[PDB]
């Protein structure tokens, strides 16, 4: 939300790029990191994938 | 959206990051129901955690 | 002098407080959790101690 | 799983080593199980384990003495004494015990203590080896 509205205030490219940076490195890597942590022998394996 | 009514750079961004943000919920959410299963169905855990 | 003589229950603890109970439920976890590849389970073993 | 000798039990060697790459931690198994195990029972003190008084052998009490036939035979009442009680998987043969011979001198000072074993081929019923001992009994 901090980010959106920096960006809104003024439209550039280094405000869009800190706004995809934020999805890149605090949701998807996470979630490879977290598929990667875990073993087949729970359920959980086949359910994030 | 650098090139259009900020409305339309204001749909695209919240359309992406609802998506994202549905998906990163149902995993958290799911998580916390395999803990106790994930210890109980081995007999062969490193003797140093165990 | 409150007490002139004593007894395992006087004065009295709660009944958790019990070394030798404290020591078998710990064995039996321990058993339970990684029986099938830690298996000597006598006086020298360091996990004991 | 059933394997060779695994009535002889596997367990932490010693001491502790810590493996990083490897996330875990050393253990032992048959006649290195063994071996350690008396260089445990034989460094230990009477006193030093904390609800355990009778485990341990006091042979630092005969330092300071020159080896006379009746610190020998002290000696080895204390080490028979020690492994009976407390080394059920194997059998004693024999201890050696000599002083003297390296510098004459500092030769002098030292005493040596040989520990012939072997390895019988049965279980024991004080051997606390699991799942056996459930079953073997006490």
């Amino acid at each position: 939300s901090q980010k959106l509205a920096a960006f809104l205030a003024e439209r550039t490219v280094t405000s869009l790029s800190e706004v995809l940076s934020i999805w890149k490195t605090e949701i998807l890597t996470k979630i490879q990191q977290w598929y990667l942590g875990i073993e087949a022998y729970t359920p959980l394996k086949s359910v994030i994938k | 959206p650098l090139m259009g009514t900020v409305k339309d750079a204001r749909t695209e961004l919240d359309t992406v990051f609802q998506v994202l943000l549905q998906t990163y919920r149902q995993i958290i959410q799911q998580a916390p129901n395999y803990l106790k299963a994930s210890l109980s169905d081995r007999q062969d855990h490193q003797p140093f955690l165990s | 002098p409150e007490y002139l003589s004593i007894s395992k229950q006087k004065p009295d603890f709660p009944p958790y407080l019990n070394f030798q109970t404290l020591r078998d439920i710990g064995i039996t976890h321990l058993q339970a959790l990684s029986g099938k590849i830690w298996t000597d389970y006598n006086l020298h073993d360091p996990g004991v101690t | 799983d059933d394997e060779s000798n695994a009535y002889l039990g596997t367990g932490w060697g010693f001491p502790p080593t810590f493996e990083k790459k490897a996330r875990s931690v050393r253990l032992v198994s048959a006649e290195d199980d063994i071996r350690e195990s008396l260089q445990i029972l034989l460094s230990t003190n009477l006193g030093e384990r904390v609800m355990q008084p009778n485990y341990g052998c006091n042979l630092q009490d005969l330092l300071f003495e020159s080896l006379s036939p009746t610190v020998a035979s002290n000696i080895k009442e204390l080490v028979r004494t020690a492994i009976l009680y407390y080394e059920p998987r194997i059998r004693l043969n024999k201890l050696d015990i000599q002083q003297g011979i390296v510098n004459e001198a500092d030769a002098q000072g030292l005493i040596q203590i040989i520990v012939d074993c072997t390895i019988i081929s049965t279980n024991s019923r004080f051997n606390f080896v699991y799942p056996f001992y459930l079953q073997e009994g006490s």
